[PDB]
């Protein structure tokens, strides 16, 4: 019975893409942050 | 404010992407681009408790099989979705999807999300489906597969209409925090 409201305040934390060149994404260390989040 | 960790997975081209970017920021996409990474954040109330919600979308394509797995740690609940009128993608729940999900999170809670709702009806789209020896796939269909992976729950919508679009999301919210 909660009620859920409609989401706000979006922000797009993490980014990665297929270049030509391999991968590339935002933010700048998204590597670091790919690697740590696969941490438990 | 409590943080909570959605992942979604399923076949390339089911709708994962246009799912959460259709129910986050009120837009459909249309153009389709395979994810290969992408991480985002909402602010929700669930009655007058703040929330979090970060939306951990994967790769459907194969050639990330090997990534896939550095999203799943820590994760709140796991959406799976196929689209109603792939029933390859149906399949695949059942062959990769599902055992992927177990094999790394075995005791977190999985929704089957039956994605592009729009297209069960588009006479058209039967068309294409009946003269290459496939089938819609109907919410009786649907609801087997949820048992038979011990889904919690199995939502049908669509991101183009977003018929149940918010259900989905407030019903994970809702086993979450349940
Ligand atoms: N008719 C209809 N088409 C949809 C719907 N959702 C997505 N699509 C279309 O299906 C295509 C795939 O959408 P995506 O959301 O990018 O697919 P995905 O599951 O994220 O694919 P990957 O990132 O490669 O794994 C896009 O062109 C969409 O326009 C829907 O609800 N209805
Ligand atoms: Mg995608
Ligand atoms: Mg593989
Ligand atoms: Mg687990």
């Amino acid at each position: 019975e909660l009620i859920i409201s409609d989401p706000t305040d979006f922000e797009q934390i993490t980014h990665v893409e297929l270049g030509d060149s391999g991968l590339t994404g935002f933010p700048p260390e998204w590597r670091e942050k790919l690697i740590k989040a696969g941490l438990t | 404010p409590t943080s909570i960790k959605l992942v979604v997975v399923g076949d390339g081209a089911v709708g994962k992407t246009c799912l959460l970017i259709s129910y986050s920021i009120r837009k459909f996409p249309e153009d389709y681009i395979p994810t290969v990474f992408d991480n985002y954040v909402v602010s929700l109330t669930a009655g007058t408790r703040q929330i979090q919600l970060a939306l951990w979308d994967t790769a459907g394509l194969e050639e990330y099989d090997q990534l896939r797995p550095l999203s799943y740690s820590s994760a709140s609940i796991f959406l799976i979705c196929f689209s109603v009128t792939s029933s390859v993608s149906y399949d695949n729940v059942i062959t990769k999807w599902h055992p992927e999900v177990i094999h790394f999170a075995p005791k977190v809670p999985i929704i089957l999300v039956g994605t592009k709702l729009d297209t069960r009806n588009d006479p058209a789209i039967v068309k294409r489906l009946t003269e290459q020896g496939m089938t819609v796939i109907n919410t009786a269909k649907g609801e087997e597969l949820k048992n038979r992976i011990k889904a919690v729950k199995y939502i049908e919508c669509s991101a183009k209409t977003s018929e149940n679009l918010k259900t989905v999301f407030d019903e994970a919210v809702k086993t979450v925090l349940m």
